[PDB]
């Protein structure tokens, strides 16, 4: 139950109750010699074992950390050890925020603007400091396929880092079968946990709002000719790509009218009043995904 | 310089019609299938070159379909299923031109899997129908 995850950095499967015995790990030095070895923990000078070999024992988070082999004052090798806690069959998810919306025990949302084979996974975490996170992603699972991600960024603030990932081989117009794979590595100090995430581009699909939404009052009358344009991060050609909207009228207050319209055209007549606001939202027109944030404009 | 009669058009209006109201009632309820893949030369440039293709494909897929819903899984446990499966007949039969002959308990947990499946693919064939009837006429 011990992996490498990176270049010296194992992980140690840490199966835990609370009179753990303690899983015993020998530790070998990356060197072609025996002589003149000894072990050292993280930045202190105290040799904690002589000899090629160290064997330690791992019940808590301070039993790890960068063990380190010297000779003649020379590092030879480090190994980090970091624990993967599983409380009693089910390993712990204490890092990441459950953001318990799409499902419970959704740690990670991720969203697509448009079809091109990129998208973006977010995350929430109370955790200010000491804090890696790795991501690796691919279509399917028996013979992945590329998907590039770049680097975790804390993105706003409790603490949000996204990631963006592009498929490699984008099909956008397919019908998708194997659906994109989502592996965050999530680090803190020593304490090592998994997230993932399984979904279709298709159903993360949230497009951008409808751009630049505009009122065009009639002569002499109360109703406005809204109209507006697709956001241009979504796909093209727009032929293709469809795009269906929903236009609101809405007061400031709570009793006051309101009027909602579905329509797949950019243009829809409303009738005005003093202090509504008109939205406009979008949604994919062949399929149920998520829509658009609201645009929207004051009556004035 | 000669010009020479290619055959009947596709149905393109009618079709753009038909998979639009296919694509409204596979949401309104809630291996080997076919799915329209990257090969099929459904996407928009693959549909100018040869829509043939991509649409003897769409015609397999609501066969498949069709049968689906026609089958054990629909007719035997415990709705738009009627319409749908008439309207993926509808569709297919706008589909086959003349002479070229393109025919060849547990449920409710089925009938969740084929109905998300049959959503996936009714959308692609909707884009298409809707992009050739919008750039090819
Ligand atoms: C995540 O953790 C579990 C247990 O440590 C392991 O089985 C799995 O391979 C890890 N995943 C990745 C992608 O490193």
């Amino acid at each position: 139950e011990i992996w490498e995850l990176k270049k010296d950095v194992y992980v140690v499967e840490l199966d835990w109750y609370p009179d753990a015995p303690g899983e015993m790990v020998v530790l070998t030095c990356d060197t072609p010699e025996e002589d003149g070895i000894t072990w050292t923990l993280d930045q202190s000078s105290e040799v904690l074992g002589s000899g090629k070999t160290l064997t330690i024992q791992v019940k808590e988070f301070g039993d790890a950390g960068q063990y380190t082999c010297h000779k003649g004052g020379e590092v030879l090798s480090h190994s980090l050890l970091l624990l993967h806690k599983k409380e009693d069959g089910i390993w712990s998810t204490d890092i990441l925020k459950d953001q318990k919306e799409p499902k419970n025990k959704t740690f990670l949302r991720c969203e697509a603007k448009n079809y091109s084979g990129r998208f973006t996974c977010w995350w929430l975490t109370t955790i200010s400091t000491d804090l890696t996170f790795s991501v690796k992603s691919s279509r399917g699972s028996s013979d992945p396929q590329g998907v590039t991600c770049g680097a975790a960024t804390l993105s706003a603030e409790e603490y949000e880092y996204s990631v963006e990932c592009q498929e490699d081989s984008a099909c956008p117009a397919a019908e998708e079968s194997l659906p994109i794979e989502v592996m965050v590595d999530a680090v803190h100090k020593l304490k090592y946990e998994n997230y993932t995430s399984s979904f279709f581009i298709r159903d993360i699909i949230k497009p951008d709002p409808p751009k630049n939404l505009q009122l065009k009052p009639l002569k002499n009358s109360r109703q406005v000719e809204v109209s507006w344009e697709y956001p241009d991060t979504w796909s093209t050609p727009h032929s293709y790509f469809s795009l269906t909207f929903c236009v609101q009228v809405q007061g400031k207050s709570k009793r006051e009218k309101k009027d909602r319209v579905f329509t797949d055209k950019t243009s829809a007549t409303v009738i005005c009043r003093k202090n509504a606001s008109i939205s406009v939202r979008a949604q994919d027109r062949y399929y149920s995904s998520s829509w658009s944030e609201w645009a929207s404009v004051p009556c004035s | 310089l000669r010009a020479v009669p290619g055959g009947s058009s596709p149905a393109w209006t009618q079709c753009q019609q038909l998979s639009q109201k296919l694509c409204t009632l596979a949401w309104s309820a809630h291996n080997d299938v076919p799915h329209i893949q990257c090969g099929d030369g459904c996407d928009p440039q693959g549909l100018r070159d040869n829509s043939q293709f991509c649409l003897q494909r769409i015609h397999q897929g609501l066969i498949f379909y069709e049968k689906l819903l026609g089958s054990d899984i629909f007719t035997g446990e415990p709705s738009p299923v009627g319409q749908l499966h008439a309207s993926l007949l509808g569709l297919s039969q706008l589909l086959q031109p003349e002479g070229h002959h393109w025919e060849t308990w547990q449920r409710l947990l089925l009938r969740f899997k084929i109905l998300r499946s049959l959503q996936a693919f009714v959308a692609v064939a909707a884009r298409v129908f809707a992009h050739g009837a919008a750039t090819l006429s």
